[PDB]
């Protein structure tokens, strides 16, 4: 880089690369049917039938 | 809320159908 370019000389770099990002895998998820009453208040059911 | 307390007029039918022959 520039600073070290002041500070010493260069030859061929060997491997230039970035910066990137290291994150996990969700490794699967779990369906319904154990909620189904999420967007409903959790109180008002049985009272129609 | 808006989710709880709405049966109210089906048995008010209910009790003008029932209700207001003895």
């Amino acid at each position: 880089t520039h600073v070290r370019e002041k500070a010493i000389d260069f030859s061929k770099p060997f491997m230039t690369l970035g910066v990137s990002i290291l994150y996990r895998k969700p490794n699967g998820t779990n369906p319904s049917v154990f909620s189904f009453l999420n967007p409903l208040s959790p109180d008002i059911w049985m009272y129609v039938l | 809320q808006k989710i709880g307390g709405i049966f109210i007029v089906l048995a008010a039918g209910l009790v003008l159908s029932v209700l207001v022959a003895v």
